[PDB]
């Protein structure tokens, strides 16, 4: 099958540079156009580079030109994105994209699964995790929600799951927005209540990045 | 720079219906050649973008065909006949008659469902966090629809505005639904200063609030 694997992203500070891969397999690479097109964190797609086939052709976008150099290595079937002078606005995921330009040909037809690249200069912080647990004076109904809110992380890379995993169908993960330049999220779980204080409900945060795993076991009040 | 212009949001529509998103270039896109060089992405929530239209009308290998692209040369059209599930995620037009390639800002296709009113639940800080100087009071409004909804918090009876992050999810892949969470952000010393802590969820389904409060005694 046609793939298009992107590697190289990560946490880099400003200023500084990175060089991304696309490697290649599963259709005739050399005879391709490739581009790469980025994606910001919540924002829409755009272009960035092109190299044509042949690498006789090259094109930048106004924001990367001068900074980054697009380049390709056919015997090896792979896409460079050499970036330097990095800056804030360069946080993206960057995609691959090949393209074939011929009489009737379909270019743009396949993209990679993209990489993440993330410019600052914050520093890795691990998450405190809370439990969110009904109050002394709540009414007890059918069901209860419990919660864990995961606060003041960086990167923002954090997974949240309950008891183990057994409990995802009434999971709800709510998405990280910053606060005081750090990351904070929230994850919600629905059970029946009499399962829960009789069974224990636990949530698990993972925060790689930081390589920190917190379980909080959720408790009555 | 040529520019895409699209809609932010596609009006929700349910699943086997139909639903056309426009596209608008800055400039023809219409070559002399015979061509209008107008393209058509689809990404699906957590996917990578995927080729839907080239050159406006030709459809990508392995598209199905309730997909139909069209257009004259500034406004362009997408058209889904009959809208399947798996066709919700962001509608990206890109032209490609001029370097730079540049792109529509996306429309976002979700789907319709019947209204629903959201189920609220408030927290208050937990004593781990107030072990730290700080007090989030929580309050979690899940499973409604449509995603409009509007909260409201009171200290004490009284309005309190800033300090308030809310959070809303995409639209569940299971049954269609918004949630969201609401995150009042105190201080521990203001927090213990006072007793009562509401949020009071404002959602088309209802002209009264669903209120949630705790007291902390």
């Amino acid at each position: 099958d046609v793939q298009l694997v992107e590697s190289g992203g990560g946490l880099v500070q400003p200023g500084g540079s990175r060089k991304l891969s696309c490697s290649a397999s599963g259709f005739a690479f050399s005879s391709f156009g490739m581009h790469w097109v980025r994606q910001a964190p919540e924002k829409g797609l755009e272009w960035v580079a092109y190299i044509s086939s042949g690498s006789g052709t090259i094109y930048y976008a106004d924001t990367v030109k001068g900074r980054f150099t697009i380049s390709r290595d056919d015997p090896k079937n792979t896409l460079f994105l050499q970036m330097t002078s990095l800056r804030s606005e360069d946080t993206a995921m960057y995609y691959c994209v090949r393209s074939i330009y011929y009489y009737g040909s379909s270019p743009f037809d396949f993209w990679g699964q993209g990489t993440t690249l993330t410019v600052s200069s914050a520093k890795t912080t691990p998450p405190s995790v809370y439990p969110l647990a009904p109050g002394c004076g709540d009414t007890t109904g059918s069901s209860v929600t419990l919660g864990c809110l995961v606060k003041g992380y960086f990167p923002e890379s954090v997974t949240v799951t309950w008891n183990s995993g057994s409990l995802s169908s009434s999971v709800h993960t709510f998405p990280a927005l910053l606060q005081s330049g750090l990351y904070t999220m929230s994850s919600s779980v629905t059970v029946p209540s009499s399962t829960w204080p009789s069974q224990t409900v636990t949530c698990s945060v993972a925060h790689p990045a930081s390589s920190t795993t917190v379980d909080k076991k959720l408790e009555p009040s | 720079d040529i520019v895409m212009t699209q809609a932010t949001s596609s009006v929700p529509v349910t699943p086997g219906e139909s639903v056309s998103i426009s596209c608008r270039s800055s400039k023809s896109l219409l070559h002399s050649n015979g061509n209008t060089y107008l393209y058509w992405f689809l990404q699906r929530p957590g996917q990578s973008p995927q080729l839907l239209i080239y050159r406006m009308s030709n459809l990508a290998s392995g598209v199905p065909d309730r997909f139909s692209g069209s257009g004259s040369g500034t406004a362009f059209t997408l058209t889904i006949s009959r809208l399947e599930a798996e066709d919700v995620g962001v509608y990206y037009c890109m032209q490609h008659l001029e370097y730079p390639l540049t792109f529509g800002a996306g429309t976002k296709l979700e789907l319709k469902r019947a209204d629903a009113a959201p189920t609220v639940s408030i927290f208050p800080p937990s004593s781990e966090q107030l072990t730290s100087g700080g007090a989030s009071v929580v309050c979690f409004l899940n499973n409604f629809y449509p995603k409009d909804i509007n909260v409201k918090w009171k200290i004490d009876g009284s309005e309190r505005q800033n300090g308030v992050l809310n959070s809303w999810t995409d639209q569940d892949s299971k049954d269609s639904t918004y949630s969201m969470s609401s995150t009042l952000t105190l201080t521990k010393d203001e927090y213990e200063r006072h007793n009562s802590y509401t949020c009071e969820a404002t959602h088309k389904t209802s002209t009264s609030p669903i209120v949630k409060s705790f007291n902390r005694n």
